């Protein structure tokens, strides 16, 4: 019958590992680079846009910056169309969640059921699983401003710095160095373009190839703001902070 | 619709995906826990492939599956919370239909059940997870321990470890555990284990936590310094001599 | 029907709920507690159908301690408030509906705040400084719209329900047996064991 | 019977590749030539009709698709799996959208439809991913012109201008030379034929050219007359009259 | 060659064969030896019981399956209680909704039909046991063998079974004496016993080793096993 | 690969046979039947000194009068057990008598084959076969004491004596000796004792062995240590008395 | 039917009537109203005959279920709720039983719950259920004391079920009585209404009305 | 490559479908059956090996009745054989429920055609093992049709199939030939019996029983009914007379 074209996607290895996972991961290694850097008053979401021409639409475009809640997004490194089929359900989910307790979703809660759903394609259905690493920013009254990391293996992390797709070792490398718990989020706006900067296999950083959001909450209100910096705005920080 | 079996017998009668399944656990994060005669204490080790991860949120190694029970565990993270949510969820379903809280002994017998279950289903693989199960059943004050892994099966130990490097933690607390006069205090029972971490930790005042579960739901996580302190008194035991 | 009162004063709420119940010709028990705790600060009453009236709060008890284990946290109760009118609302929509009204007192400690909701089977939800289901509140509003004010205090608000439970004893036609009462503040949950002559 | 293919036909290779969908892109890159070009007021999408025998009538057949009076689509790649993807994009411009806000989708969503159907065949148990690549030129209300290019992996992406197919690379090329954010619909149709022109080896005319445009609102294309609001569909398929005519003034 | 075609039940072989159901008929000839032969008023079932230590106990060979129905099982015993159970529900329901007791011909079609539905669609397994079966209709006296295959025969006598070509020549030249043996369950019943060991080789048959069953004019299917086959030892 | 229910050239089905080669790598078990109730004897068998030995369940009670002994991968046999003690207490429920020990043998057999990807039959929901054999021993009025071996084959037998596990083929022989009808329990207790000792990589003491019996008059019991303890004593004398 | 169940000093006095109706018409005087779900559980019996004797047999073998599980007798509470949570999942369908489920456990001490078709599940010291509750409460709630001998607790109770016996024309036949101590229960005979009454009468000189 | 033969429902490089192929490896193995279409009815007629003395003989029937005016007889899986018979019943059983009338033959041979055909289809099948040979007579004559595991099938003055296929269409071609008026029932009958002891030579190891059942309009009233007594010994005679 068909058992004879079954990959099994779902099957541990003689050294007890998820070959479908680790293949993933071996893609996601490949894409565009993000970076999330969280701050005593912020957080900064920054990544490098895989693939561009002079063409492009840069004003209509996102291929790594997604809007989740009015206080989460996410940085996307992997195949964007498997991610956006996850985005798709978070959006949900947070509004599911809004609507049965009247209150927004809780940054870690979005975060985990998303990484249980990918945790599902890992154990059963013989599916393959979803190309995608996430990088979450958002902001709750129970814990903050937080930064989390789910990969396709299902599991999830939070961090201070971190970064996702090409050349994480060297960009990782770079942030333990110049990361300090009292960063200001300028401070971090800027220690996230030197690391892209120093790890990109382009050329120049120009601002055609980035995208940029931060998490702020604007002092003159009290309530938290989300920015998904427009290509002008990101050619501006560019020069400000001596990369021109 | 996907149903092929996925762990079967080969010919010299074993179920490899069961079996890679532990070596998913070997690989895993040390754990351990000790009983002492009026409570029990659950340790972990944390990684060090990466640091720079805000301790607040990501989440932990010990999990509550009721106010008197906790949950430790070795292998796939993403697999483990699968465990602890159904846990969790007979946990307060038994409270309902039995109107008490399942006893320590049952609620192993339930995570072991699930995944012994999933060692023979369609479409599936196994666990890649062993737990630590411990606390004390309700209105008793008797401390307890449990383990299971992948197969599915269970046991109650006065002292365990699985993950990495258990090997040598466990001699450690065989030759260092007498079940005839067991850490009759918690501190001295957070200290074994303790000194049981050390073994493979290699100096990590923030790569070890600790977690003391007391009878009558009296659980708590020691922080960074209480942990420390441990570790302070326990390289001066080496050094005076 | 059962009394179920609910009373928000200054800084806690307190439920009073009957402790008759009857059935046909014969009171069964006089000590019956129409009440459970969905978590530290919040609590339930309840009254309605015979057996839907626990399995209702039973089921919701589950749920809330369920999400406390989870989320190491205490949702607040104006959630809990919300979840609740969430499973009424399917309810009264499905085959065999849920014949059950509450009331739902519990202190926000995020706010500082006592909150009372009242939720029949229906799933309507609205916050009061005092509610009633059944008949109760044909007496009780009216009264309390004499008797009442935002700052009065714990002991003040007991007093204000004994008002309320005198009135009852005197007018209602069936016996009730008297009412149990408990508070909910900044400390918790607790039972006020000497009401039957306060 | 009963398809007992319910596992994944694309998986992960050892290197991270998805070789289904490397598959895909290379039938696209075998495809017949297609491009868009957007201009300041109107989008233009064409394509040349490659008559596989010359007794079939190639008018019978059209690479240039409306799926909603604003929106058109052309391909590279499988024609077959191309018509499919026309009858569920058409039909999901409907079902997910015309029935719940009484009016057709924004050019960026009904994409985003198409796309998610492409990367549903790429997990999904028992199929192979679609061999083709989209170019989507629409028009909406609050977002005015856009094109889009959807690939056999599920993904999408915004353009000014841009071809797929054999000759995409020198076609990009030469596209990108004669781009500029000041084009009128007439130029931008213009640059189109010429593009064409150098992915095309034996005749070219306005018979073995397929071409439509998004541009002003058709009231003459409405098919009925009384309702103000209701101005007429924005795409248009041009004639072979009317492509000869302008291929004289190439 | 082989090792290419016999991985499941739904591919032929380059010469028209099916390996599954092949292999699946040699658990049978693996299998204990049992007889059958019947006369123009009685069928007879004759079967060696085999042990597996000498402290456990000869399993049961032959199945009730209606009052004037019964078989003897070679092969996977589990099988057999699959298929002598199924063809108790279609005696059952002949009688309930018929008023009909199930012809013996017909309870071959049905068996037939239903090792047949595993031998054709993916997943399944053709059954490992052969099955001898024998009783009294409304056209008297029965014997059918039953293969994993499907194919359902009926004759005057055979048997399954290790070794069992020895009964079934000495049968195949007995014949024209106990086909008409009528009249007489115990001449019939020593043609059987004779038959059997035709095939003995082992040993010799006991009495807590042998298993013998009858069924015929007005005679219900009646199984002996233990003191009460000794008589025929 | 090759089907789940697939047959060897041989008539056999790989998933069993190989299921019955992890069965011989368990714990060894020994059950013993004599006219006066049948013994049930297992190797506790702990991975370590930390273990404690007394949660180590092999031997369960299915009803009051059968009990049974497991060997093979243990975890295997939850569901088995569960299946078996609903059978015996859905037996009497509906027939207000007692399950016979036979019946509720073939119970637990008939779940054996129920594995498979798709066979056609019924509705065989389980990936692969059980990998665990057991030992079904009890009484009822209609055959006595009995003892059953029931292997993931489906198939079962009835044995005066048998025992399973990874010195079996050994204990086995012995018992092929030592067991006569005319054993007494005492008889039968000592017995199981001295296999196991003899089979056992342990030096066997009354926490790595463990003993129960069933009787008509009490019902299935399992022996606690101390009472265990003074039988293996008593064993050692008669032992070294020549 | 007139059964009832009351906690006091000694334990638990657990007493029944034995009569089955159908209609006016008295289909039997015979019936075991107690079931003795285990030696320490008892199970009392009014509504639909079928429907209590049916769902408690059926309690009883999940009761034992529960013990060969758990390696524990089960407790009374637990052995209530099942009941309870079965019964519920049949609200609506007419099921009949007012039933009370009485047992005895070193955690929990001498329990009653009472347990009835509505889903209504009640713990208490004293219930009277049946279409004789009422007569059987009059005499019950007017000499009952947590301190009433064994003896005198077995009296008040078997003379509270010929109260109702008597007075409804739905109870009768005999009484069962039993007690229950840590011990489990102790039965105390089956005492037919034909001479009971009369004994009673002569002996007490109640009954006062009634001419002899 | 190879390993086009492993699977069913696969097309051969030179589009083929092996499996199918192998299963008319079965057929030819099988024994030797016929269809005569006289000019009236049909009749058909088959070998059966007496593998030995134990075969009660007349009982084990071959051909078998579909509704009441239609025969049916095959060579090879004799059980593949009963089910596409069983599949048969009940496709008559549904036309004449639905359409009053009795199946004709046509439409019962496509009925037929196209079951076998989706057994071609998919790898969680096998394909039949059966050649079959059927018909009778409806409103319109007589019919004889034969039906290939392919699922090919089309209707014939003579059919036959199994071991001495060959035999037996060298007889009925001659019949053909030397019968341009056509054959009537009773002669179709003899004919039959005769080329059946001729086809039997390439099986003259083993004895063998022939089996005789016909269908005709002026003969059985257009039911289906076995050819039994003396008709059948006077067909057995005519037979062994010209078989010397």
């Amino acid at each position: 019958g068909s058992r004879r074209y079954d990959s099994r996607t779902t099957i541990f290895s003689p050294e007890g590992r998820l070959y479908q996972v680790e293949y993933a991961l071996e893609s996601i290694s490949h894409a565009g680079t993000a970076i999330g850097i969280m701050a005593s008053d912020g957080i900064v979401l920054a990544a490098e846009r895989k693939v561009t021409s002079t063409l492009l639409e840069q004003d209509t475009s996102t291929e790594k910056l997604y809007k989740l809640n009015d206080k989460i997004a996410v940085a996307v490194a992997g195949l964007t169309a498997d991610a956006e089929i996850l985005i798709n359900t978070a959006r949900i989910h947070a509004q599911n969640y809004l609507k049965t307790y009247n209150e927004d979703i809780p940054v870690e809660i979005l975060v985990r059921r998303l990484s249980d759903i990918k945790q599902g394609y890992t154990q059963h259905g013989g599916l393959r699983p979803f190309g995608v690493s996430f990088i979450y920013a958002g902001y709750d009254d129970r814990y903050g401003y937080q930064l989390y990391t789910s990969n396709p293996s299902g599991n999830y992390t939070g961090w201070k710095a971190i970064s996702v797709g090409a050349n994480t070792s060297a960009a990782q490398t770079l942030l333990q160095m110049d990361y300090k718990d009292d960063m200001k989020v300028d401070d971090a706006i800027e220690l996230a373009l030197k690391t892209l900067s120093k790890t990109t296999d382009s050329s120049a950083l120009t601002y055609d190839r980035l995208e940029f959001a931060t998490i702020r909450k604007g002092a003159n209100d009290g309530e938290v703001y989300q920015k998904i910096f427009k290509p002008q705005e990101i050619k501006d920080i560019l020069v400000k902070t001596g990369i021109t | 619709g996907y149903d092929r079996a996925l762990s079967i017998f080969s010919p010299d009668g074993h179920i490899f995906q069961v079996e890679y399944a532990l070596e998913a656990v070997k690989r895993g994060t040390c754990a351990v826990g000790v009983k002492g005669k009026n409570c029990v204490v659950l340790g972990c080790e944390r990684r060090s492939t990466l640091k720079l991860q805000d301790t607040r949120i990501t989440p932990s190694k010990v999990s509550k599956i009721d106010s008197h029970v906790v949950l430790s565990f070795s292998g796939l993270n993403a697999d483990s919370r699968i465990l602890i949510e159904k846990a969790r969820v007979e946990a307060q379903s038994h409270r309902l239909t039995l109107e008490d809280p399942v006893t320590v002994e049952y609620l192993t017998r339930y995570v072991a059940g699930v995944q012994q279950r999933y060692t023979q289903s369609g479409g599936v693989r196994p666990f890649g997870v062993s737990t630590l199960i411990a606390g004390f059943d309700p209105r008793d004050d008797e401390p307890k321990l449990y383990q299971t892994e992948p197969s599915g099966i269970y046991s109650s130990w006065s002292a365990q470890t699985i993950g990495r490097n258990s090997k040598t933690v466990r001699e450690f607390l065989e030759k260092n555990y007498d079940r005839k006069e067991p850490p009759a205090t918690v501190e001295e029972c957070v200290k074994l284990t303790v000194r049981s971490l050390l073994e493979v930790v290699q100096t990590g005042a923030k790569n070890i936590e600790i977690t003391v579960v007391k009878p009558d739901s009296d659980i708590v996580a020691l922080s960074s310094e209480e942990i420390n302190q441990y570790v302070t008194q326990i390289e001066q035991e080496k050094q005076e001599q | 029907m059962d009394i179920i009162l609910g009373i928000r004063v200054q800084d806690s709420v307190i439920l009073a709920s009957s402790k008759a119940v009857t059935r046909g010709i014969s009171v069964l028990k006089d000590s019956d507690d129409k009440t459970r705790q969905l978590s530290p600060h919040t609590l339930m009453s309840f009254a309605g159908e015979a057996g839907d009236t626990v399995q209702f709060a039973e089921y919701i008890q589950a749920n809330i301690q369920l999400y406390s284990i989870r989320e190491d946290y205490e949702l607040s109760p104006q959630a809990v408030s919300s979840f609740v009118r969430q499973e009424l609302a399917k309810s009264i929509r499905s085959r065999r509906p849920y014949q059950v009204n509450v009331l739902i007192g519990g202190y926000d400690k995020k706010k500082n705040k006592p909150e009372l909701y009242q939720i029949d089977y229906l799933g309507t939800k609205v916050e009061l400084p005092y509610g009633a289901h059944g008949y109760s509140g044909f007496y009780t509003f009216s009264l309390l719209d004499h008797h009442y004010r935002p700052d009065m205090t714990t002991e003040e608000g007991l007093d204000l329900l004994k008002l309320c439970v005198q009135e009852l004893e005197k007018r209602m036609p069936m016996d009730f047996k008297g009412v149990i009462v408990k508070i909910v503040d900044k400390d918790g949950i607790r039972q006020v064991d000497d009401f039957q002559a306060q | 019977m009963t398809d007992r293919y319910s596992f994944s036909l694309t998986t992960f290779s050892p290197s991270g590749k998805l070789g289904q969908i490397d598959y895909a892109l290379t039938a696209v890159k075998q495809g017949v030539t297609s491009l868009g070009i957007k201009a300041t007021n109107g989008v233009v999408i064409a394509t040349e009709k490659k008559s596989s025998s010359p007794l079939a009538m190639s008018e019978t057949l059209s690479k240039v698709s409306l799926l909603t009076p604003d929106i058109g689509a052309v391909y590279s790649g499988m024609g077959p799996d191309y018509r499919v993807l026309v009858d569920k994009s058409r039909k999901v411009a409907h079902t997910s959208y015309k029935r719940i806000y009484g009016e057709y989708p924004p050019t960026k969503l009904l994409v985003s439809e198409v796309a998610k159907i492409m990367q549903e065949a790429t997990q999904s148990g028992g199929v192979r991913p679609f061999g083709v690549s989209l170019l989507i030129a629409g028009h909406d209300e609050f977002n005015g012109f856009s094109l889009y290019q959807v690939d056999p992996s599920g993904s999408y992406f915004p353009w000014k201008a841009t071809a797929i197919g054999k000759g995409s690379v020198a076609a990009k090329t030469f596209l990108e030379k004669r781009w500029n954010d000041e084009l009128e619909l007439e130029d931008a149709i213009h640059i189109a034929l010429l593009t064409l022109k150098e992915s095309v080896e034996g005749e070219f005319n306005g018979d073995t050219i397929e071409l439509a445009i998004i541009g002003d609102e058709n009231p003459d294309l409405l098919g009925y007359t009384g309702i103000p609001t209701d101005k007429g569909p924005r795409f248009r398929k041009l004639t072979s009259q009317e492509i000869n005519d302008r291929l004289e003034a190439l | 060659f082989r090792n290419n075609y016999d991985g499941d039940t739904v591919t032929f072989s380059p010469t028209g064969r099916l390996f599954q159901v092949e292999y699946a008929l040699e658990a049978i000839k693996q299998g204990s030896v049992t007889v059958g032969l019947r006369s123009n008023t009685h069928a007879v079932l004759v079967a060696l019981k085999r042990n597996a230590d000498e402290l456990s106990s000869y399993q049961k060979k032959i199945i009730k399956c209606d009052e004037h129905m019964g078989l003897s099982l070679a092969g996977l015993a589990p099988d057999a209680r699959v298929l002598s159970n199924y063809l108790r529900q279609q005696c059952n329901y002949s009688s309930l909704v018929f008023n009909r007791k199930l012809a013996v011909e017909r309870a071959g079609h049905l068996l037939c039909d239903k090792a047949q539905k595993n031998t054709q669609s993916y997943g399944g397994r053709p059954y490992g046991v052969g099955l001898l079966i024998i009783g009294y209709d409304k056209s008297g006296a029965h014997l059918l063998e039953f293969q994993p295959s499907g194919n359902v025969t009926e004759l005057y006598g055979t048997a399954i079974g290790a070794r069992s070509q020895g009964a079934k020549t000495y049968l195949e030249r007995t014949l024209d004496t106990f086909i008409k043996i009528d009249g007489n369950p115990d001449e019939l019943i020593k043609a059987g016993v004779e038959a059997i060991s035709q095939s003995l080789r082992d040993e010799s048959l006991t009495v807590d080793n042998l298993s013998i069953a009858i069924v015929g004019k007005d005679t219900p299917f009646t199984i002996y096993d233990g003191e009460a086959v000794a008589k025929y030892i | 690969d090759r089907g789940v229910s697939t047959f060897s050239p041989e008539g056999r089905l790989f998933q069993v046979e190989y299921s019955l080669e992890a069965i011989k790598l368990g714990s060894t078990a020994i059950g013993i039947a004599t006219k006066e109730g049948v013994v049930l004897g297992v190797e506790k068998r702990a991975t370590s000194p930390l273990l404690e030995s007394d949660s180590i369940e092999k031997i369960v009670e299915i009803d009051r009068h059968i009990g049974c002994a497991m060997s093979g991968l243990t975890a295997d046999a939850r569901s088995m057990i569960e299946h078996a003690r609903t059978a015996a207490v859905t037996h009497n429920l509906y027939y207000d008598e007692d399950i016979n020990v036979e019946s509720l043998t073939q119970s637990v057999c008939d779940l054996a084959l129920r594995f498979g990807e798709g066979a056609s039959g019924e509705e065989r929901l389980m990936s692969r076969p059980f990998g665990v054999a057991l030992l079904i021993a009890g009484h009822d009025a209609d055959d006595g004491y009995q003892l059953f071996h029931a292997e993931p084959s489906g198939t079962f037998y009835r044995y005066n004596a048998k025992a399973i596990g990874s010195g079996s083929e050994g204990a086995q022989a012995e018992l092929l000796n030592e067991w006569h009808s005319s054993l007494t329990l005492k008889e039968a207790e000592l017995l199981v004792l001295k296999i196991l000792k003899q089979v056992m990589e342990e030096k066997l003491d009354e926490n790595n062995a463990q003993l129960s019996c069933i009787t008509k008059q009490d019902g299935f019991k399992i022996y606690d240590n101390e009472k265990t303890a003074e039988l293996i004593k008593e064993l050692k004398e008669k032992e070294a008395a020549e | 039917t007139t059964t009832l169940a009351f906690r006091f000093q000694g334990g638990i006095i657990v007493a029944v009537d034995s009569r089955a109706t159908a209609g006016n018409w008295v289909a039997s005087q015979t019936v075991k109203k107690v079931i003795e779900i285990n030696p320490f559980l008892l199970g009392t019996m009014a509504g639909g005959a079928a429907d209590c004797q049916f769902w408690e047999t059926w309690l009883g073998s999940q009761c034992r279920l529960h013990e060969l599980r758990e390696k524990e007798r089960i407790s009374v509470a637990a052995a209530s709720k099942i009941l309870s949570n079965l019964v519920y999942q049949y609200k609506g369908a007419g099921l009949s039983m007012g039933t009370m489920i009485c047992g005895y456990t070193r955690k929990e001490g001498p329990t009653i719950y009472y347990v009835d078709s509505d889903g209504t599940r009640l713990k208490g010291d004293i219930f009277c259920v049946g279409s004789g509750q009422t007569f059987a409460y009059g005499v019950l709630d007017s000499n009952y004391k947590w301190d009433l001998s064994v003896e005198d607790a077995l009296y008040l109770g078997k003379r509270s079920i010929l109260a109702a016996a008597h007075r409804d024309a739905y109870s009768g036949g005999s009484v069962n009585l039993y007690h229950v101590t840590e011990d489990g229960w102790i039965y105390h005979g089956n005492h037919d209404v034909g001479e009971l009454f009369w004994k009673v009468k002569e002996e007490e000189g109640s009954f006062n009305n009634v001419i002899g | 490559g190879t390993g086009y033969d492993l699977s069913n429902s696969v097309f051969s490089p030179d589009g083929r479908n092996f499996q199918v192929e192998y299963a008319v490896k079965a057929v030819e193995n099988g024994t030797t059956s016929i269809g005569i279409k006289c000019n009236d009815g049909v009749v058909f007629a088959v070998e059966k090996l007496i593998t030995s003395k134990l075969l009660v003989p007349q009982k084990n029937v071959k051909i078998q009745v579909v509704d009441r005016h239609i025969g049916c007889v095959y060579s090879g899986l004799i059980p593949d054989g009963r089910h596409l018979v069983n599949r048969g019943r009940e496709e008559a059983a549904s036309f004449k429920k639905l359409y009053k009338t009795p199946i004709p033959i046509p439409a019962f041979a496509d009925r037929l055609g196209q079951y076998v055909q989706a057994h071609t289809l998919y790898n969680s099948v096998r394909p039949f093992g059966v050649s079959t040979i059927f018909g009778g007579v409806d409103k319109n004559g007589a019919h004889l049709y034969m039906l290939e595991p392919s699922g090919s099938y089309w209707g014939y003055k003579g059919a036959a199939t199994g071991k001495g296929r060959q035999s037996a269409k060298a007889e009925l071609e001659k019949l053909v030939d030397h019968h341009p008026e056509g054959l009537s029932a009773r002669e179709a009958v003899k004919q039959a019996a005769k080329i059946i002891y001729l086809a039997h030579e390439d099986n003259k190891e083993k004895d063998f029983e022939l089996e005789i059942s016909w269908c005709s309009l002026s003969e059985t009233n257009g039911l289906h009914k076995f050819v039994k007594g003396d008709l059948l010994q006077e067909a057995i005679d005519f037979a062994q007379k010209e078989i010397n």
